[PDB]
């Protein structure tokens, strides 16, 4: 619910090679690093079955080669906002037939970009299951 | 990389037409990565690539239309034109590539206008209610950011707008309901007749449920009315399904114990709590910390230490290690086990899934449940703490000394005791300054001179000029005060101690030049730094000038009463004061709506038992939330059977104006209606004073003597004075008495011969002899030093 | 004065760093010369501006301390001959003009400037 404060797909060297901050009210792009910053360094690839952080949920994840991370708040049950977490690996991965890697990455950006804004879109999920999105793109 | 350059040149590619998806698609793809990464740049060359983008729109060439949406995308709070398209939005609009159409509305939203706002409408009413639920999502979410700016433009549409909101799709059924945060935000009632709508259906999307708890939850920290059977239905519903976000959302509130619910609830939360009680919902751990509220009622509290016992032995999990120090907390402990737990947190806590930040949070509550004071626990802990260390106690020890200044705690001697020496061999410069800082408030307070000036010739021990420096600081509360033994060698301190190094000898020097300066004592000092209360309403009331008498006030009102009842536009709260010649009411306010402001405004007062109505006053002009004073004025006749109790009949005139809240205006014109105004009644306590008699005996024969009426009542149905008292005690405001007042929850007889003056000067005397046969039969009498009292006693305790 | 303008100058041309109330009582001594010989409310304005400078910069935001005041006595400092002095100073406890400059000074404005500058 307009609750997506960034979704950032990180790379694990810090790097962020997808944000959107779907919803925002801090900003700068070094103040978004040094945040980033201190939690990345500090979950260094490791995340947590559950962070909190900011008395915000922190729903991070990491893949085999990305991390993963969407902000949001600890106002808005684990297991629903997990759920939009996992759709992001899952269908990402059988629709390409692969999840992402850092290879992936590199060849191209676009597809996530065009499934990011397809499920969620601001601060408001409007979607989290793949299959819809299966039929509903086919690109 | 990024940068913006080879794209604008490359917009010449715009210029071919052949050209694949792909291969414009990436240059597309080229220009939104900057940007994805981050960009940012005039507006005239985006503008410049709205056009040469723009430019390129034969096609239909699907994927065309997406990038550009995009694109477009990009800009929506901070944007660049909206015109351009419109065709195009239109050409959709007639256009079955269903698909698209969706995207484009979306985007403009945040960037809209009111006029153009006018564009989609009739249309756009369809739209959102339009066919598949893909197509109708779609429509959604544009207003949204529109609803930024505004979405008043919807709002409007209402009455009529919400009914479509009817749904058939899961999905969809979650999202209705958030625009209906919203709309809810917006009303309340509504809900209420609503809520038997959502009361009335079983629902699809946990999604939707979710939103509904949080309201319905909301709805309920006062009293959600009586959810017995709601609370229970929806108890139900959070309880199970396939969904378990929902039972767990209403666990956490939902307890209800001090002496309180319970029931199957804590079975139900049990079968929950060791359901989650690994990591199922590894939410469990908040919930502890206060979400469900732990703090227990005692049989009950023996009952948790298994579970909390499975945390505390797994040590695994953020979610775990977290839990482990709220459970354990909120539930307490013995002592006894807590030793187990300092080895195993010997090793535990540097990192064990980084358990020191938890720690610290845990241990912030430590400080908190004994802030030096289970001192020997402070004492046990802090050998353990600085122990068990790291360095990351430092941060901990800001906490912790705050803790024990919180208490002001007392056995200090000990703790204190630990503090000084431990941190002597426990160092960090800077904890001292925190520390110092304090303790220079606080010397002979808490005496133990040797023992203290032991410690601070420690101290400062210590190099660092600045190490040095602070016993001296401290020392100047202290010395001021002097201790078991002080002023003389306090005196002689300053000279047997005594430093040299330049600045540092300066600062003997200076201080001492200092001392030198003033008379050590003086020195000290400046270094170390009726007419009631209604009366005054009466005089409060005095500053207006229009009057029409007054007097001084009596008394004042035994009760305000709102004129204007629950939250309403003109909400008022009367008070109403007494003086010897006058009363005044005066209106206390906040002419509610922001509709209004009202305007000329004055008090109408119609009277039944009398007062020579003098004005009705009324305030120039009352804006929204904002009191501002009426007043309505009357004299008070006193020595007339029936003259100062009244009730008064309200008409509230003015002219209503209108307002914009956000720049106004405030104009001549505007036009009048007048609404009722509450009853004023007045009181036989709004004008008294309760007193004991200058002579009752005298007195309370004397005042039978000139005044006296009398009523008789034999009472046959009820052989109970109790109706009775509840109107008399209330009533007059008087006290009951000759010691004759007290009656327990039984009482065979009953007499209160009962006291206060009234208004005018001349006091109402009361004494009634209620008389228990096994009927009643009452005396009541009222004597009065007063006429207007004896009669208005008589009706006025009713 | 020599003293004074130089004192000026050198503030003036450093900024960067340092800690001194200390050395503002070291300046002062028990009594000094200061302005003409006295200017009165005008004196008390000059006190002001050099004074409040300071102190502008003083009242701005900070990184490590460079010291937690303790100018108890420096209030006095700043405000039978020697009797009557006292009297003044605990009173205030060409001024007009002295007055506008301090205002004017007012040094945490000035670096808030710059910081937006290099923005």
């Amino acid at each position: 619910l307009y609750t997506v404060k960034a979704i950032l797909i990180l790379d694990n060297d810090g790097d962020r090679l997808f944000a959107k901050y779907y919803d925002d009210t801090y900003p700068s792009v070094k103040e978004q690093k040094a945040f980033e910053k201190n939690i990345f360094n500090k979950t260094h690839r490791t995340d947590s079955e559950i962070a909190l952080l900011e008395g915000l949920t922190v729903v991070y994840k990491s893949s085999i080669d990305l991390y993963f991370y969407v902000i949001g708040s600890s106002y808005e049950n684990e297991l629903m906002l997990m759920a939009v977490l996992n759709c992001l690996f899952d269908s990402l991965s059988q629709m390409l037939r692969k999840n992402v890697e850092k290879r992936a990455l590199l060849e191209n950006m676009e597809g996530l970009f065009l499934a990011v804004d397809e499920i969620v879109d601001g601060g408001v999920i409007l979607e989290s299951d793949p299959q819809q999105v299966v039929h509903r793109v086919a690109l | 990389h990024l940068e913006k350059s080879a794209v604008l040149q490359e917009a010449r590619v715009f210029n071919e037409t052949p050209i694949n998806p792909r291969k414009c698609a990436h240059i597309l793809t080229k220009i939104l990565y900057l940007i994805n990464q981050g960009e940012h740049l005039g507006t005239t060359e985006a503008t410049e690539a709205f056009f040469a983008m723009t430019k390129l729109f034969q096609s239909n060439d699907p994927t065309l239309r997406r990038m550009c949406y995009l694109t477009i995308k990009e800009m929506s709070c901070i944007a660049e034109d909206v015109i351009i398209v419109t065709s195009s939005l239109t050409k959709d609009m007639t256009g079955k590539e269903d698909n698209y159409r969706g995207p484009a509305v979306r985007a403009l939203c945040q960037i809209t206008d009111s006029t153009m706002l006018q564009a989609v409408e009739r249309y756009m009413k369809q739209a959102i209610v339009d066919k598949v639920p893909s197509v109708s999502s779609s429509a959604l979410v544009s207003s949204l950011h529109l609803l930024k700016c505004s979405f008043d433009v919807v709002k409007r549409w209402v009455n009529e707008a919400q009914e479509a909101a009817s749904s058939d799709n899961i999905m969809v059924q979650y999202h209705a309901l958030g625009l209906l945060y919203h709309v809810r935000k917006n009303d309340r009632l509504a809900v209420s007749k609503m809520i038997s709508k959502f009361t009335r259906h079983g629902l699809k999307s946990p999604f939707a449920y979710c939103m509904m708890i949080r309201v319905a939850s909301k709805q309920l920290e006062e009293e959600d009315g009586s959810r017995d059977s709601p609370l229970f239905d929806f108890i139900e519903s959070c309880l199970r399904n396939k969904h378990e976000m929902v039972v767990y959302e209403a666990a956490s509130a939902i307890v209800n114990l001090p002496g309180c619910s319970a029931k199957e609830l804590a079975p139900a939360v049990s079968v929950l709590q060791l359901f989650c009680s690994s990591p199922k919902a590894a939410l469990r751990y908040a919930a502890v910390r206060t979400l469900n509220k732990v703090a227990m009622k005692h049989p009950s509290a023996v009952t948790a230490c298994n579970l909390d016992l499975e945390n505390l032995v797994t040590d695994s999990n953020r979610s775990i290690a977290t839990l482990a120090i709220t459970t354990l907390l909120k539930t307490g402990s013995e002592s006894s086990i807590d030793r187990l737990m300092k080895q195993i947190s010997s090793f535990m806590s540097e990192i064990s899934d980084e358990f020191k930040v938890v720690v610290v949070q845990a241990i912030s509550a430590l400080c908190q449940k004994y802030p030096r004071k289970h001192a020997v626990l402070m004492n046990f802990l802090f050998t353990m703490l600085r122990e068990e260390g790291g360095f990351e106690y430092k941060r901990a020890i800001v906490d912790c000394i705050i803790s024990i200044i919180e208490e002001n705690s007392e056995s200090k001697e000990t703790g204190l005791s630990h503090l000084c020496e431990f941190i002597e061999d426990c160092e960090f410069t800077v904890l001292a300054t925190r520390i110092l800082h304090l303790l220079g408030q606080e010397g002979p307070k808490t005496n133990n001179p040797s023992k203290y000036i032991r410690f601070i010739y420690n101290r400062v021990v210590l190099e660092h000029e600045e190490v040095r420096a602070g016993a001296v600081s401290a020392l100047a509360k202290f010395g001021a005060q002097n201790e078991e033994m002080l002023p003389s060698i306090l005196v002689l301190l300053k000279r047997c101690v005594m430093d040299d190094d330049n600045e540092v000898r300066d600062r003997a020097t200076f201080y001492l030049n200092v001392l030198e300066q003033k008379q050590k004592a003086l020195n000290a000092g400046y270094i170390l730094n009726a007419a009631t209360r209604q009366e005054i309403f009466q005089e409060q009331l005095a500053a207006v000038p229009e009057f029409q008498g007054l007097g001084p006030l009596f008394k004042s009102s035994p009760e305000p009463v709102a004129l204007t009842e629950s939250e309403t536009e003109y909400v008022i709260r009367c008070t109403k004061h007494t003086f010897s010649d006058h009363l005044v009411f005066q209106f206390d306010c906040t002419n509610t709506l922001n509709d209004q402001t009202l305007e000329n405004v004055t008090v109408q007062m119609e009277p039944t038992e009398a007062y020579e109505v003098l004005s009705y006053v009324p305030a120039r002009s009352l804006p929204y939330n904002q009191p501002g004073t009426c007043y309505t004025l009357v004299a008070l006749p006193t020595e007339d059977p029936t003259a100062v109790a009244c009730t008064f009949s309200c008409v509230m005139k003015f002219t209503v104006k209108d307002c914009d809240p956000n720049t106004g205006e405030i104009d001549e014109e505007g036009y009048e209606d007048e609404y009722v105004l509450e009853d004023l009644e007045v009181t036989v306590a709004d004008h008294i004073q309760k007193v004991m008699k200058v002579n009752f005996e005298a007195a309370w024969d004397e005042v039978g003597d000139e005044f006296e009426k009398e009523e008789t009542f034999t009472l046959s149905t009820i052989k109970t004075l109790e109706e009775a008292v509840g109107n008399i005690v209330k009533f007059l405001g008087m006290h009951p008495c000759e010691r004759s007042d007290k009656v327990p929850e039984n009482k065979n007889t009953h007499t209160l011969l009962l006291a206060g003056v009234f208004r005018g000067g001349h006091d109402i005397l009361v004494r009634s002899r209620l008389l228990l046969l096994d009927t009643v039969t009452m005396q009541v009498t009222a004597r009065s030093s007063e006429e207007l009292p004896v009669d208005i006693i008589l009706a006025s305790v009713g | 004065e020599d003293i004074q303008s130089v004192m000026t100058e050198v503030r003036r041309s450093l900024g960067e760093i340092p800690i001194v109330e200390s050395e503002i009582k070291k300046e002062a001594g028990e009594l000094k010369p200061e302005e003409e010989i006295t200017v009165g409310p005008v004196q008390k304005l000059v006190t002001e501006m050099g004074t409040y400078a300071t102190q502008s910069a003083l009242s701005s935001s900070r990184p490590t301390k460079k010291e937690e005041d303790r100018p108890p006595l420096r209030g006095f400092l700043l405000d039978v001959a020697a009797s009557l002095a006292t009297t003044l100073t605990k009173i205030a406890l060409f001024v007009a003009e002295a007055m506008l400059l301090m205002a004017t000074i007012l040094d945490v404005d000035r670096i808030s400037l710059c910081l937006k500058v290099l923005s």
